[PDB]
RNA sequence: UGAGCCUUGAUGUGUAGGAUAGGUGGGAGGCUUUGAAGUGUGGACGCCAGUCUGCAUGGAGCCGACCUUGAAAUACCACC
RNA sequence: CGCGGGGUGGAGCAGCCCGGUAGCUCGUCGGGCUCAUAACCCGAAGGUCGUCGGUUCAAAUCCGGCCCCCGCAACCA
C-alpha cells in the first residue's frame, strides 16, 4: 500500500500501518481515521487502494515525512548559530536537556572511545 | 571391463609406439567410426609450461580448409587441445591444416623457453585413442 | 632400498547445487539380457561423503542438453 | 656472477609446499580472582603478509621484476 506522505504503509492492520509512517504517531494515526471513520470492524471486504484517497488528502494538513525533517534541520542549524548552550550540545554531541555526562550519557556521546 | 567397441579400438590403435602423419591420418580416417561425424581434437603437450607467466601464449588462425577461424590458449599443464576441423575432411588437406597450426605455434614460442619447445604431438577424434605424429 | 620412468586401476569433499564442479578440448551420444539405476556383499579413498570393486540378484535403464552455477554435465577421448 | 634461504601485529614466529582469506607466542590496554602481587582467566586492538606486476572465481600461498640480508661456489680488460 502507498500514502500521499513519500514511504509507503504495509498492508495489515490500518492502525499499525500509520504508527510506522514517520510523523504520523499512533495517536495521530488515530486522530485522522477519527476524521476519516475507517474502522478495522467494517466490512473487511471491498478494501482497495482507491480507499485510501480520503487519507490522501486529511494527512496532507500534518507535517510529515520531508516536511518535519526540513523543519528539524532549520530548528538545529538555527540553534548552532545562535551560540547558545543549547546548540553547543548538539554540535559536541553530548545531552542537550542536562542529563549527567559522567556516567550514563552513552546515547548521546556514542560507543565507548579508550583514552 | 573394457566393451568390444573400445578393445576393438585398442586393438586399432597401437598408441605404445610413435606414428608419422600420413600413417597417423589413415588410423584417424578409418578410426572414423560414429552415428554422428566426429571432429578431430589435437592432443600436443608442450615442454614448456604455462606455470612460468611470461611463458603463456596467445594465438590465432585462419585455415583455408576451414572447421575458419580458431583460437587457442594454453591452460596450466601446458597442453594443446584444440580442433583442426571435421574427420571427413580428406587426410592431405587435414596434414596441411595440422602443419599450419605447428608453424604458427613455433611462432608462438617465446624465448625464455626452456628445453624441447613440442614435447609430443597427438590427433584424436571424439571416441579414438591418441596417435602420436612424427 | 631410493630415484627416474612404462602400464593398470584407484584417487580430487571453497559452493549456490543432487552431489566428492581438479585444468582443457572434441562432445547427445556412451551404455544395454552377451545384464540399467539399485540390492546382497567384500574392501578402498576414508574427509566418511561420492564412486569403484569377486560373484549373484533386478530385467533396461543411466548420465539431460531442466535448474544451480566464474566455470556443466563430471554422458563420451587423452594428459597432468 | 651462479645456486639456495629469509622478510608476516610493538617484537618474534607460523601458515607457503598441496591458492580457500591470516593465526599463535610475548608485549600492550581494560576487567576479574587475591588482604596484596605474580601466575592464571576473560575481553579488546594490531598487520591481509618487503615491494610491484602477471595468473585466476579468488594469491601470504603460484610465477616473475626490484630492494635489503645471509650461506656456498665462481671471477686473467
Amino acid at each position: 500500500a502507498r500514502i500521499a506522505g513519500i514511504n509507503i504503509p504495509d498492508h495489515k492492520h490500518a492502525v499499525i500501518a500509520l504508527t510506522s509512517i514517520y510523523g504520523v504517531g499512533k495517536t495521530r494515526s488515530k486522530a485522522i481515521l477519527a476524521a476519516a471513520g475507517i474502522a478495522e470492524d467494517v466490512k473487511i471486504s471491498e478494501l482497495s487502494e482507491g480507499q485510501i484517497d480520503t487519507l490522501r488528502d486529511e494527512v496532507a494538513k500534518f507535517v510529515v515525512e520531508g516536511d518535519l525533517r526540513r523543519e528539524i534541520s532549520m530548528s538545529i542549524k538555527r540553534l548552532m548559530d545562535l551560540g547558545c548552550y543549547r546548540g553547543l550540545r548538539h554540535r559536541r554531541g553530548l545531552p542537550v536537556r542536562g542529563q549527567r555526562t559522567k556516567t550514563n550519557a552513552r546515547t548521546r556521546k556514542g560507543p565507548r572511545k579508550p583514552i | 571391463k573394457l566393451t568390444k567397441r573400445m578393445r576393438v579400438i585398442r586393438e586399432k590403435v597401437d598408441a605404445t609406439k610413435q606414428y608419422d602423419i600420413n600413417e597417423a591420418i589413415a588410423l584417424l580416417k578409418e578410426l572414423a567410426t560414429a552415428k554422428f561425424v566426429e571432429s578431430v581434437d589435437v592432443a600436443v603437450n608442450l615442454g614448456i609450461d604455462a606455470r612460468k607467466s611470461d611463458q603463456n601464449v596467445r594465438g590465432a588462425t585462419v585455415l583455408p580448409h576451414g572447421t575458419g577461424q580458431v583460437r587457442y590458449r594454453n591452460d596450466k599443464n601446458g597442453i594443446i587441445h584444440t580442433t583442426i576441423g571435421k574427420v571427413d575432411f580428406d587426410a592431405d588437406k587435414l596434414k596441411e591444416n595440422l602443419e599450419a597450426l605447428l608453424v604458427a605455434l613455433k611462432k608462438a614460442k617465446p624465448t625464455q623457453a626452456k628445453g624441447v619447445y613440442i614435447k609430443k604431438v597427438s590427433i584424436s577424434t571424439t571416441m579414438g585413442a591418441g596417435v602420436a605424429v612424427d
